[PDB]
DNA sequence: GCATCCGTGAGTCGAGGAAGCACAATTTAACACTTTTGTCAAG
DNA sequence: CTTGACAAAAGTGTTAAATTGTGCTATACTGGGAGCCGTCACGGATGC
C-alpha cells in the first residue's frame, strides 16, 4: 500500500511493551574483552537481533535456510542484521516517571487536566510535597483533611505517625514528672526544660536506680551498655533480673523484696498518644494501625478510643496508641498516575461546559482551555494515565552504535550514557525496595530515577543538564536530537547529503553559450561513473564492469578512449549549479555541461547577477539527475535559457551585465564637439569648406539654413550599413561620430555605433522588421534600455530567440568594451573648479555660523542643525558640480561612462573618489561636525581614515547582523506559506480588491497618480475581475493585464478615467490549501498564465526574502518588514479613530485630548503632548482612520475597519520598504504571505456546533460549518477575523510534520500527540520528510498522469477494443 | 568534505529551489535515491550499470529514524493509508 | 527544589542525631528481633525470610505497593499463637522498627563518606545511595556485643558500597571489580613512577615496578583496556555544527558498488551454470549453498538424489572441470575472482 | 584560544600573535554579540 | 492593567576528527576420543 | 554405477587455569561544591 496519512497519539504502557523484543535488564553495553554484547544489555543480540546477518550469538546457525528462526542455545533469531536498526527495546521501570513534555511543557497538560499549578505539580513529582488521595478521616489543625490537599513532609509526618518530641535533660538533674503521666503544653518537666505540647512523657533512659527493700533506699548506677527491664513502681521479689547488661558480671539483681524506682532519665519523650493498661495477651502487636471500638488487649476488655500506631510496651506492659491517622497521602508519579486514573473525562467536561456560562472573562478563558484539553483526549481516544511512563522505550542500538573507528577506539553516543544511568537507578531502586530501605532512601531514590527518566526525554529542560563525568558537555537526549538548527528535522529530513554531487571554484566562460557550462573532465568522469562504466563496458575499452572501475581508480591506468566514452555519454544530459545561499529558486540552474581541460567550472556570464556570483572566489556544486523524469525537469523546466524573467517582479534577470553594457553604451553613445558649437552659414558647401579649414569640428552643432544639423551630416552619407561600416573599417569615421544613413528605406541621422547595435539585434533575432520594431535607436543603449529590449524580444519572440539575442549581444558588448579602451586613471577622477569656490563658501558660512553661536543668537543644538544642513548642502552641490563637469567636459570620462550606463558605481561613490567623501557618523549615531573634505584622488588624512573607519565598521556589523535576520525571514515565510499551491484553473469566486491608481498625498492633501513602477508591481499580470472602458478599449472580464494594458490603465488615469482598477487576487481566491490561475496570473517567469500545479508560495517566499539582504537596517527598513510580517505592536504606535465622525481639537496646557463626534456617540483620545497630530479641526475622519504620524498597529485596525483594510495597509506597507531600496517586487507574493496571516478566526457565538467561545481555527473551517449549519436548519457559528504573525499562523498549522519542523517541536509534537492529529500531506514539507513526490510542479494531480502514446498503438488498442 | 570524501549538502534552500522549479521528482531522487534509501540506491546503481532506467525510489531511512525516535519518546507515530489502515515501513523487520 | 542535593540534605536533616545510649538502645532491639525472628521460624516452621518480610511490611505500614493477603493470613497466624510466642512476635517489630530508625539516623554519616568520593565517574547521589545500601549491609551485620561505635563498622561497609558502584558503573563498557582494581594500581605505579623520575616511564619501568609476571605487553594491553569511549556528539571547532560522528563511515552495511558487484557475480554464475547439465548444475548449487542453505555434505547430496558419495563426489568434479574450461575459453568471469 | 598556528607566511604568524578575540572561556559569544562591541570606539586610535 | 520569571529563537555552503584479600561461581584453552566426511583405489 | 581402506575436520567429554563476582575489613569520623558574566524581542503565564 501507499502511505497517505501520518498519525501521531499517545504510547500506551501495553503498547510500549509490544513494541518491544524483550525488557533491557543489565545496562551492561558490550564486554571490554570479546567484544560481543552482552546478555540482557543494551545492545543484547537476544533482543535488538544479530550483529551479522543470519548468524545466532551460540555460532550455530549461519545461513540464510533456518530464515526466521529463533536458536535455542542462545535465543538471537536467525534473520538481517538490519532489524537492528528497528528493533526496539524497553525498561520496566520499578515506579511510574511522568513524561517532562507533558510537565514543563507551559501551560502543563497533566497540570491543566488536574487543575494544578506548575509549582505544585513540580512539588508532587519530584517528591517535595504529598498528595492525599484517600483522607481515611485525617484531621489537620481542626480541619478535616479534603481529597486533592497538598501536605508537606511535616504535616504528612503529623497526621500519618503522630506528635512526638524529645527533650534532652542535662546530667544529673531528675524530671519532675514521673514516668508514664500526662502533661499539658507549656508544663515544666525538668528545672532546666519545659515540655511544648501535651501528651504521655516517658523516661527514655534511667540513669539511677532506686529500689526500696523491705526489712533500706539501696540506689544502683545504669550505664548507657545497661538497659532496665523492669518498670517503675513495680515490685520485685529477690532473685528476680532488674538491669540487663553485655557482661552478666555487671548485672544487677535484687538481694531481697524491693520496689523498683526510676530516676535520673537521661532525656523525656512526650508523645500524644493514649495509655492503656492490660493484663492478658493483647490482640495486637507493635506497627499496626487501630480504629475507635477495635480490641486491643484482655479479649474485648480493653478497647481502643481513638485512630493512630499501636505499639506494645512489655516493660512497662502497656499498649499506647499514638494519635495518628491511616491518611492515603503519595508523592512522586505514582499518585499523578492514581489521579489521572480516577478522572472521568465526560464529567469533567460536562463541568467544565457548566462553568464557561460564568460572566467573568479569565473564568471562560480557563474554562476553555482545560476543555480544549479535555476534548482533545476524548476525540484522540487516548488515556491520561497514559502521559507517565510505565515502560520506557529503548532505541534500536544502531541507531545509538557503539562502533570502532579504525584506530580501535570506541565510539558511543550519549544516549548509550542515559540509558545506562536510568538502568542503573531503575536496578538500585529495585534493591533498596527488595532490602525494605526506609522512606527517606526510598523516596530520594525515586526522585533519581524521575529525573533520569526527564534527563533521557529531554536533558536540561528541568534542573542542571546532566553531563559526562569528567567535562562539562550536556548529553544530546532525544529532545535535543529531533530539535534545534542541529536536529534531526532540519538536518537530515529536510536537507540531506546527495550523491552524485561535487564542487568546484567557478571561473568565466564568454565563450559558453546561455544554457552551457564547463564541466572539468576530473569532476565529470567521477561524477558520470557508473554511465563511464557502463559505456566502457558497451565498447571494448573494459570487459566489465569491474574492470572499467579497476581502470578509473589508478590515473595513470586511464587511457585515451575513457575521455572519448565520457563525452559521449554527457551528450543530450544536463548538469545542475548550485551556489549557497540559494536566497531566490534560480540559485540552482540547468546547464549542458562542456568538457574543459582544468580543474574550474566555467560559469556564463549572463547567469551570474541570477547567482548573484561574481569570480572573486566563489564555489559552486554540480548535482546529476539520473532518470528520466529528472532529466526532463532540468532540462525543460530548470534549464538557464528556459529563466531569462525574474519570477519576483517580471522584469528580466539574464540580461546585459557591466561589461556588456558598457561596450554597448560606449558603441551607441555619439561625439558633441565645442569647435564650432554655433556658426551659422548659408550653403551645406561653406559649412564643408570651413570643415575642411579646421574652423569647425566634425560633431560640432551649427545651423545650414535653418535646420540645426552637424558637419557629419552632411559630409558622410552613406547609402546603406555595409558602406557605413566598411568606411568605419577604413578610419575615415568613428563609432561615435554623426552621419547619414538609409537604413530601411528611411534617411537617418545616426551614428554607425547605432546602426551597427540595430544590425546586430536584427541578426540575432533573424527577422528586420521586427528587430527595429524592438530597439529605441535615438539613445545610448544603457542598463535600463537594454533590459526592456530583452523584455519586448521575450514578449515578441520568446525563449530561444531572445537567448540567441543575449549571447549575441554578450559576445558583441565584450569585444567592444576590449576594443574600445575603458581604462581607469589617477587622472579620471576629475577634480572640479567648483569645489575649492564651494568649500571656501561652506568656511566662510561657518564661520558667520560660529560667530553668530559666540554672539549668543542660536543656541547649541539648532547650531549644530545649521551645520549639519550646510554640510550636506555642500556635498549635493560639489556632487552636482562632478556630474555637470563630466557631461559638459569629458562626456566619454570612464567614471561617467560607467554611472551613467548602469555598468558599475553609483553618484555616491563617483562623488567619494572625484568630490568630498562628506560627513560621517559616530559609533553612537551621531555625525561629526567636521567632515571628510578631502576625497581618495587627493588622499584622506589620517584622522579623517580614522573617522571614517566607525561608519565602515558600522556598515559592516549592520550586514553581518542583517544577513541571519534575512535568512531567519525567509525561512519563516516559506514555512508559513509553504502549502500555496496553484491547485485548479478557476475557483469562481465573484470578489476581488480595486487597486489604487491614485495615492492621497498629505503635503497637498490631494490624490496625485502613483509611480509607474508601482502601478505595474500591483498590476501587472492580474486577472480583471470586471470589464473596463478606458479609452475607447474594452477590457473584458477575466483579461489578463499585460504592460501594454498597464500602460493604457496608467494613461487612462492620467487622462482622468479610472481611479482604481478592480483586479482578482489572492487575497480573494476561494481556492482551499493554495490559489486558482486565474487568481494569481501570469507566472512572471515566463510573461503568461501561471500553470497549475506551480509552488508559488514558495516563489513567493523566495521572492520577498531575497532583497532582505539588501534593505538598510542602520521602524524602517529590514525590521520594519519583520515587524509587519510578524504583526507586532510598534512601540510607538499611531491612534487611530474607532468610529467614524468630525474631529475636534482640545488642545490644553494640562492635557491634549481628541474628540471624535457622531450623532449619538463621541469617543476621547487622550493624545501625548508631544505628538505629530496630523488633522486639524473641521475634517471628517472615517473608523481606523490615522490620527497621529507613525506606524498603525494592524491588530487596531483589523478590528477597527476589517479583514481587507488591514490587509491593504499590511500590504501597502510592506512594499513600502522594498520600494524605498529600490527593489521590484510584485505584490502577488505579498499579499498570498498575508492571505496566509490571515487564515485563522476566533469564535464568538458557539451557536449550534461544538465549538467554543474564543477558539481560534481556521476560517475555510469554520466557513463549512456555518453552510452545513444552515443546510439543515442550524444556528451558524459567528467568527471574528483574526490577525497572527507568520510564526504563530505556521505554528498552528493542521499538518503536525511542518510545524515540528519549523520551530517549537516539542510543543507541536506534545500537542499533536494529545490531540492525536492526523496528518494529511497537504504542503510540501511533509512529502519532503516523507521523501515522496510533493503535490506540486511535476508532482501535482492535474498533470501526474498525463499519458502519452503513439499512433500506431493507440490505433491498435482502438481496433482491438471496438 | 573532500578529505572524507563527502557528498554536497543540499539543505533546506535548495529543497525550497527545487519545489519553486516545481522538479517534484528530481527533489525526491536528491531525498531518496541520492541519499538514504539504501536499497533505492543500491537498486540505482546496479540499473545504471546496466544501461537500464533507475527504478522509483522508496521511503528514506531518516524517516525510519525519526519514526523510531518518536517512538522511543514514548509517541505513536503510525503511517496509515487511504483506508486510514496501517501501513509497515519496516517491511515487518520491527513487527513482532 | 531545583536542587536534588539540597532537598535530600534538607530530607536527612530532619532525623536527629543518636546518642550512644540511643546506639546501643537500638542496636539491642535490632539483634533482639533477629533473634525473635529465628526463635519464630524455629517454632512455627516457616521461612525466616518469610517471616523477616511479613514483619517489615506490616511495620512499615500499607504505605507500600507478594500480594498483601498472605501477609494477613502470616500476620493472623502468628497473632493466633499463645502469650509466649506472642512476645516473640512484639520483639521482631520492635527491632524492626529498631532497625528502620537506626537506618534513618545514619545518613548524615553516609553524606559525609560519600563527598571525598565525588569526580570518580558517578554523580554524588548516585555515590549516596550506594552508601545507603552499604549502611543497610552495615545494620543489618551490626553488633553491638563488641562495645565499638556505629559509625567506625558503618564506614567500612559503607566506602565498600561506594567503591564497589564505582568500580561497575563508573564505565560504559563495564569492567570487572578485579580488573578495576588491576588498573587503578597500575595507575598508581605509573604516577609513582613519574613523581619520581620526573618524566613519563616507559611501559618497561612500570612492570618491572608492578612485580612478577608482568611485561611491558602486559601493561600496553591493560593500558588499551582502560581507555574509555569516546562520545559521538563531542564538538570540534568554535562553531557547534560539527560533531564526530560525521566523520565516521558506516561500514557494516554493503555499499551500493559491492552490492552492484555481487548482483553481477550472481547473473554471471547463473549464465555460466547453464552450460552445465541439469545433474550437474543442481550438485554444484547444493555443494555450494547456492540453495541459500548451508553447503549441503557429499552423504547429504546423493542421499537427496539417491547416489552413493562417490559419485557425487565425481560428477561434482567433472562439472567443476567442464566450469573451468569454459571459462578459460571464456574468460568473462575472471575479474570477479579479486 | 589555544589556535592551530597560521605559518602560511611569516606575515601571517606575525599577525597570528598579535590578535587581540573577544570570544573564548570567560568572554563574548559570537552570536550574543551586539554593536556595541562591535564598533571602533573613539580610543581605538592607536592601540587597535 | 502592569511588572516579572520562563521559554524560544536568532543565514547558507566549506573546513575544520585514588584498596586489597580470600574464596567460590563461570568460562574456556587444552587435550583425548569417537563421528563424519573428502578422497583414493578397484573396476 | 558400486565397495572398501585411509586422513584429516569437526564435535563431544573432562581438566584445571583463567577469569569473574560476591563477602569483609570493628578507635572514631554524622548536611556540597561550584559558580559567579556583555542580548533583544517576542509569546505567555503569574501573580499583584
Ligand atoms: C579568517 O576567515 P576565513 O574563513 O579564512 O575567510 P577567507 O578564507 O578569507 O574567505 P574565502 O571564502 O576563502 O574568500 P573571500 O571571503 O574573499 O570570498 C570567497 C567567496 O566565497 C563565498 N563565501 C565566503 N564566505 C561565505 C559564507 N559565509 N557563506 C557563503 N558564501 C561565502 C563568497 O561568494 C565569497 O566571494
Ligand atoms: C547573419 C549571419 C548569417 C547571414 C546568412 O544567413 N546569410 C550570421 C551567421 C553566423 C553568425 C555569427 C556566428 O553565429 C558566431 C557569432 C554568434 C554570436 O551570437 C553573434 C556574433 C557571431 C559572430 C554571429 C554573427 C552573425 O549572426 C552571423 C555571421
Ligand atoms: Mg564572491
Ligand atoms: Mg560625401
Ligand atoms: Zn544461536
Ligand atoms: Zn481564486
Amino acid at each position: 500500500k501507499e502511505v497517505r496519512k501520518v498519525r501521531i497519539a499517545l504510547a500506551s504502557p501495553e503498547k510500549i511493551r509490544s513494541w518491544s523484543y524483550g525488557e533491557v535488564e543489565k545496562p551492561e553495553t558490550i564486554n571490554y574483552r570479546t567484544l560481543k554484547p552482552e546478555r540482557d544489555g543494551l545492545f543484547d543480540e537476544r533482543i535488538f537481533g544479530p550483529i551479522k546477518d543470519y548468524e545466532c550469538a551460540c555460532g550455530k546457525y549461519k545461513r540464510q535456510r533456518f530464515e526466521g528462526k529463533v536458536c535455542e542455545r542462545c535465543g538471537v533469531e536467525v534473520t538481517k542484521s538490519i532489524v537492528r536498526r528497528y528493533r526496539m527495546g524497553h525498561i520496566e521501570l520499578a515506579t511510574p516517571a511522568a513524561h517532562i513534555w507533558f510537565v514543563k511543557d507551559v501551560p502543563s497538560k497533566i497540570g491543566t487536566l488536574l487543575d494544578l499549578s506548575a509549582t505544585e505539580l513540580e512539588q508532587v513529582l519530584y517528591f517535595s510535597k504529598y498528595i492525599v488521595l484517600d483522607p481515611k478521616g485525617a484531621i489537620l489543625n481542626g480541619v478535616p483533611v479534603e481529597k486533592r490537599q497538598l501536605l508537606t513532609d511535616e504535616e504528612y509526618r503529623e497526621l500519618r505517625y503522630g506528635k512526638q518530641e524529645t527533650y534532652p535533660l542535662p546530667p544529673g538533674v531528675d524530671a519532675l514528672v514521673k514516668d508514664g503521666e500526662e502533661v499539658v503544653k507549656g508544663q515544666e518537666l525538668a528545672p532546666g526544660v519545659v515540655s511544648r505540647l501535651d501528651g504521655v512523657a516517658l523516661y527514655r533512659f534511667p540513669r539511677r536506680v532506686r529500689v526500696e527493700y523491705v526489712k533500706e533506699p539501696k540506689d544502683y548506677r545504669v550505664q548507657p551498655h545497661m538497659n532496665v527491664v523492669v518498670p517503675e513502681g513495680a515490685r520485685v521479689e529477690a532473685g528476680d533480673k532488674i538491669v540487663a547488661a553485655i557482661d552478666p558480671e555487671e548485672e544487677v539483681i535484687a538481694e531481697a523484696e524491693g520496689v523498683v524506682h526510676l530516676h535520673e532519665p537521661a532525656s523525656i519523650l512526650v508523645v500524644k498518644a493514649r495509655v492503656y493498661p492490660f493484663e492478658d495477651d493483647v490482640e495486637v502487636s507493635t506497627g499496626d494501625r487501630v480504629a475507635p471500638g477495635d480490641v486491643l488487649a484482655d479479649g474485648g476488655k480493653v478497647k481502643s478510643d481513638v485512630y493512630g500506631r499501636v505499639e506494645v510496651d512489655l516493660v512497662r506492659n502497656v499498649v499506647r496508641v499514638v494519635e495518628s491517622y491511616d491518611i492515603d497521602a503519595r508523592m512522586g508519579a505514582e499518585a499523578i498516575q492514581q489521579l489521572l486514573k480516577e478522572l472521568d473525562l465526560e464529567a469533567l467536561e460536562k463541568e467544565l461546559l457548566e462553568e464557561m456560562k460564568h460572566p467573568s472573562r479569565a473564568r471562560r478563558a480557563k474554562a476553555r482551555k482545560r476543555l480544549e484539553v479535555v476534548r482533545a483526549f476524548l476525540d484522540s481516544g487516548n488515556r491520561p494515565e497514559w502521559m507517565i511512563l510505565e515502560a520506557v522505550p529503548v532505541l534500536p542500538p544502531d541507531l545509538r552504535p557503539m562502533v570502532q573507528v579504525d584506530g580501535g577506539r570506541f565510539a558511543t553516543s550519549d544516549l548509550n550514557d542515559l540509558y545506562r544511568r536510568l538502568i542503573n537507578r531503575n536496578n538500585r531502586l529495585k534493591k533498596l525496595l527488595a532490602q525494605g530501605a526506609p522512606e527517606i532512601i526510598i523516596r530520594n531514590e525515586k526522585r533519581m530515577l524521575q529525573e533520569a527518566v526527564d534527563a533521557l526525554l529531554d536533558n536540561g529542560r528541568r534542573g542542571a543538564p546532566v553531563t559526562n563525568p569528567g567535562s562539562d558537555r550536556p548529553l544530546r537526549s532525544l529532545t535535543d536530537i529531533l530539535s534545534g538548527k542541529q536536529g534531526r528535522f532540519r538536518q537530515n529530513l529536510l536537507g540531506k547529503r546527495v550523491d552524485y554531487s561535487g564542487r568546484s571554484v567557478i571561473v568565466v566562460g564568454p565563450q559558453l553559450k546561455l544554457h552551457q557550462c564547463g564541466l572539468p573532465k576530473r569532476m565529470a568522469l567521477e561524477l558520470f561513473k557508473p554511465f563511464l562504466l557502463k559505456k566502457m563496458e558497451e565498447k571494448g575499452i573494459a570487459p566489465n564492469v569491474k574492470a572499467a572501475r579497476r581502470m578509473l581508480e589508478r590515473q595513470r591506468d586511464i587511457k585515451d578512449e575513457v575521455w572519448d566514452a565520457l563525452e559521449e555519454v554527457i551528450h543530450g544530459k544536463v548538469v545542475l549549479l548550485n551556489r549557497a545561499p540559494t536566497l531566490h529558486r534560480l540559485g540552482i540552474q540547468a546547464f549542458q555541461p562542456v568538457l574543459v581541460e582544468g580543474q574550474s567550472i566555467q560559469l556564463h556570464p549572463l547567469v551570474c547577477e541570477a547567482f548573484n556570483a561574481d569570480f572573486d572566489g566563489d564555489q559552486m556544486a554540480v548535482h546529476v539527475p539520473l532518470s528520466s523524469f529528472a532529466q526532463a525537469e532540468a532540462r525543460i523546466q530548470m534549464l538557464s535559457a528556459h529563466n531569462l524573467l525574474s519570477p519576483a517582479s517580471g522584469e528580466p534577470l539574464a540580461k546585459p551585465s557591466r561589461d556588456i553594457i558598457l561596450g554597448l553604451y560606449y558603441i551607441t553613445q555619439v561625439r558633441k564637439e565645442k569647435k564650432g558649437a554655433g556658426l551659422e552659414f548659408a550653403t551645406p558647401e561653406e559649412a564643408l569648406a570651413a570643415h575642411e579649414r579646421g574652423e569647425v569640428a566634425l560633431n560640432a552643432p551649427i545651423k545650414v539654413a535653418g535646420r540645426e544639423t552637424s558637419v557629419g551630416r552632411l559630409k558622410y552619407v552613406f547609402a546603406n550599413p555595409d558602406e557605413a561600416l566598411l568606411a568605419v573599417a577604413h578610419g575615415i569615421v568613428d563609432l561615435q561620430d554623426v552621419v547619414t544613413v538609409r537604413y530601411m528605406g528611411k534617411r537617418l541621422e545616426t551614428s554607425p555605433g547605432r546602426i551597427l547595435f540595430a544590425r546586430i539585434v536584427a541578426e540575432a533575432v533573424e527577422d528586420e522588421k521586427v528587430a527595429w520594431e524592438l530597439i529605441q535607436l535615438d539613445v545610448p543603449q544603457e542598463k535600463n534600455s537594454l533590459k526592456d529590449l530583452v523584455y519586448q524580444a521575450f514578449l515578441r519572440l520568446g525563449m530561444e530567440k531572445t537567448a540567441r539575442l543575449l549571447d549575441a549581444l554578450k559576445y558583441y558588448g565584450f569585444t567592444f568594451s576590449t576594443t574600445s579602451g575603458i581604462t581607469i586613471g589617477i587622472d579620471d577622477a576629475v577634480i572640479p573648479e567648483e569645489k575649492k569656490q564651494y568649500l571656501e563658501e561652506a568656511d566662510r558660512k561657518l564661520l558667520q555660523i560660529e560667530q553668530a553661536y559666540e554672539m549668543g543668537f542660536l543656541t547649541d543644538r539648532e547650531r549644530y542643525d545649521q551645520i549639519l544642513q550646510l554640510w550636506t548642502e555642500t556635498t549635493e552641490k560639489v556632487t552636482q558640480a562632478v556630474f555637470k563637469n563630466f557631461e559638459e567636459n569629458y562626456p566619454f570620462n570612464p567614471l561617467y561612462v560607467m554611472a551613467q550606463s548602469g555598468a558599475r558605481g553609483n553618484p555616491q561613490q563617483i562623488r567619494q573618489l572625484c568630490g568630498l567623501r562628506g560627513l560621517m557618523q559616530k559609533p553612537s549615531g551621531e555625525t561629526f561636525e567636521v567632515p571628510v573634505r578631502s576625497s581618495f584622488r587627493e588622499g584622506l588624512t589620517v584622522l579623517e581614515y580614522f573617522i571614517s573607519s566607525h561608519g565602515a565598521r558600522k556598515g559592516g556589523a549592520d550586514t553581518a547582523l542583517r544577513t541571519a535576520d534575512s535568512g531567519y525571514l525567509t525561512r519563516k515565510l516559506v514555512d508559513v506559506t509553504h502549502e500555496i499551491v496553484v491547485r485548479e484553473a478557476d475557483c469562481g469566486t465573484t470578489n476581488y480588491i480595486s487597486v489604487p491608481l491614485f495615492q492621497p498625498d498629505e503635503v497637498t492633501r490631494s490624490l496625485r497618480l502613483r509611480k509607474r513602477a508601482d502601478i505595474e508591481a500591483g498590476l501587472y499580470g492580474r486577472v480583471l475581475a470586471r470589464e473596463v472602458e478606458v479609452l475607447g478599449v474594452r477590457l473584458e472580464e477575466g483579461r489578463y493585464l499585460s504592460m501594454d494594458d498597464v500602460h493604457l490603465l496608467i494613461k487612462a488615469a492620467e487622462a482622468g478615467e479610472i481611479q482604481e482598477v478592480p483586479v482578482r487576487s489572492p487575497l480573494t481566491c476561494q481556492t482551499r490549501y493554495g490559489v486558482c490561475q486565474k487568481c494569481y496570473g501570469y507566472d512572471l517567469s515566463m510573461a503568461r498564465p501561471v500553470s497549475i500545479g506551480e509552488a508559488v508560495g514558495i516563489v513567493a517566499a523566495q521572492s520577498i526574502g531575497e532583497p532582505g539582504t539588501q534593505l538598510t537596517m542602520r521602524t524602517q527598513g529590514l525590521p520594519r518588514v519583520i515587524e509587519l510580517f510578524e504583526a507586532r505592536r510598534p512601540k510607538a504606535k499611531a491612534v487611530i479613530s474607532e468610529i467614524d465622525g468630525v474631529v475636534r481639537i482640545e488642545e490644553t496646557e494640562e492635557k491634549l485630548s481628541v474628540f471624535v463626534e457622531s450623532e449619538g456617540f463621541s469617543k476621547e483620545y487622550k493624545l501625548p503632548k508631544e505628538a505629530r497630530l496630523l488633522v486639524k479641526d473641521g475634517d471628517y475622519v472615517e473608523a481606523g482612520q490615522p490620527l497621529t504620524r507613525g506606524a498603525i498597529d494592524p491588530h487596531q485596525l483589523l478590528e477597527a475597519k476589517g479583514p481587507e483594510a488591514v490587509e491593504r495597509y499590511l500590504v501597502e506597507e510592506i512594499q513600502k520598504v522594498y520600494r524605498a531600496q529600490g527593489v521590484k517586487l510584485h505584490d502577488k507574493h505579498i499579499e498570498i504571505v498575508v492571505r496566509q496571516m490571515m487564515k485563522y478566526v476566533e469564535v464568538t457565538d458557539p451557536g449550534d456546533s461544538r465549538l467554543l467561545e474564543g477558539q481560534v481555527l481556521e476560517k475555510w473551517d469554520v466557513e463549512a460549518l456555518n453552510e452545513r449549519l444552515i443546510a439543515e436548519g442550524k444556528t451558524p457559528v459567528a467568527w471574528k477575523p483574526l490577525l497572527m504573525g507568520v510564526t504563530k499562523s505556521a505554528l498552528s498549522t493542521k499538518s503536525w510534520l511542518s510545524a515540528a519542523s519549523f520551530q517549537n517541536t516539542t510543543h507541536v509534537l506534545t500537542e499533536a500527540a494529545i490531540a492525536g492529529k492526523k496528518d494529511e500531506l497537504i504542503g510540501l514539507k511533509e512529502n519532503v520528510i516523507l521523501g515522496r513526490l510533493i503535490p506540486a510542479g511535476t508532482g501535482s494531480d492535474f498533470v501526474r498522469f498525463t499519458q502519452v502514446v503513439d499512433q500506431k498503438t493507440l490505433k491498435a488498442i482502438e481496433e482491438a477494443r471496438k | 568534505g573532500k578529505a572524507q570524501f563527502g557528498g554536497q549538502r543540499f539543505g533546506e534552500m535548495e529543497v525550497w529551489a527545487l519545489e519553486a522549479y516545481g522538479a517534484a521528482h528530481t527533489l525526491q531522487e536528491m531525498l531518496t535515491l541520492k541519499s538514504d534509501d539504501i536499497e533505492g540506491r543500491n537498486a540505482a546503481y546496479e540499473a545504471i550499470i546496466k544501461g537500464e532506467d533507475v527504478p522509483e525510489p522508496s521511503v528514506p531511512e531518516s524517516f525510519r529514524v525519526l519514526v523510531k525516535e518518536l517512538q522511543a519518546l514514548a509517541l505513536d507515530v503510525q503511517t496509515l493509508d487511504e483506508k486510514d489502515n496501517p501501513v509497515d515501513i519496516f517491511e515487518g523487520l520491527a513487527s513482532k | 527544589t531545583s536542587d536534588p542535593v539540597r532537598q535530600y540534605l534538607h530530607e536527612i536533616g530532619q532525623v536527629p542525631l543518636l546518642t550512644l545510649e540511643e546506639e546501643v538502645e537500638l542496636a539491642r532491639k535490632v539483634e533482639e528481633g533477629m533473634e525473635a525472628i529465628k526463635k519464630l521460624s524455629e517454632i512455627t516452621g516457616l521461612d525466616p525470610d518469610l517471616i523477616r518480610e511479613v514483619v517489615r511490611a506490616k511495620i512499615l505500614g500499607s504505605a507500600r505497593v507478594l500480594d498483601p493477603k498472605t501477609v494477613e493470613e502470616i500476620d493472623q497466624k502468628l497473632k493466633s499463637l499463645p502469650k509466649e510466642h506472642k512476645r516473640y512476635l512484639h520483639i521482631a517489630r520492635e527491632g524492626e522498627a529498631a532497625r528502620q530508625h537506626l537506618i534513618e539516623a545514619n545518613l548524615r554519616l553516609v553524606v559525609s563518606i560519600a563527598k571525598k568520593y565525588t569526580g570518580r565517574g558517578l554523580s554524588f547521589l548516585d555515590l549516596i545511595q550506594e552508601g545507603n545500601q552499604g549502611l543497610i549491609r552495615a545494620v543489618e551485620k551490626f553488633e553491638y556485643k563488641r562495645r565499638f561505635k556505629f559509625s567506625t563498622y558503618a564506614t567500612w561497609w559503607i566506602r565498600q558500597a561506594i567503591n564497589r558502584a564505582i568500580a561497575d558503573q563508573a564505565r560504559t563498557i563495564r569492567i570487572p571489580v578485579h580488573m578495576v582494581e588491576t588498573i587503578n594500581k597500575l595507575s598508581r605505579t605509573a604516577r609513582q613512577l613519574q613523581q619520581e623520575l620526573g618524566r613519563e616511564p616507559t611501559y618497561e619501568e612500570i612492570a618491572e615496578a608492578m612485580g612478577p609476571g608482568w611485561d611491558a605487553k602486559r601493561v600496553e594491553e591493560t593500558l588499551k583496556i582502560a581507555q574509555e569511549p569516546v562520545s559521538l556528539e563531542t564538538p570540534i571547532g568554535d562553531e557547534k555544527d560539527s560533531f564526530y560522528g560525521d566523520f565516521i563511515p558506516d561500514e557494516h552495511l554493503p555499499s551500493p558498488v559491492d552490492a552492484a558487484t555481487q548482483s553481477l557475480l550472481s547473473e554471471e554464475l547463473e549464465k555460466a551454470l547453464s552450460k552445465l547439465s541439469e545433474r550437474e548444475a543442481m550438485v554444484l548449487k547444493l555443494r555450494k549453498g547456492l540453495i541459500d542453505g548451508r553447503e549441503h555434505t557429499l552423504e547429504e547430496v546423493g542421499a537427496f538424489f539417491g547416489v552413493t558419495r562417490e559419485r557425487i563426489r565425481q560428477i561434482e568434479n567433472k562439472a567443476l572441470r567442464k566450469l573451468k574450461y569454459h571459462e578459460s575459453r571464456t574468460r568473462k568471469l575472471r575479474d570477479f575472482l579479486d | 584560544l589555544s589556535q592551530f598556528k597560521d605559518e602560511t607566511n611569516p606575515l601571517s604568524s606575525l599577525r597570528h600573535k598579535r590578535r587581540i578575540s573577544a570570544l573564548g572561556p570567560g568572554g563574548l559569544t559570537r552570536e550574543r554579540a551586539g554593536f556595541d562591541v562591535r564598533d571602533v570606539h573613539r580610543t581605538h586610535y592607536g592601540r587597535i
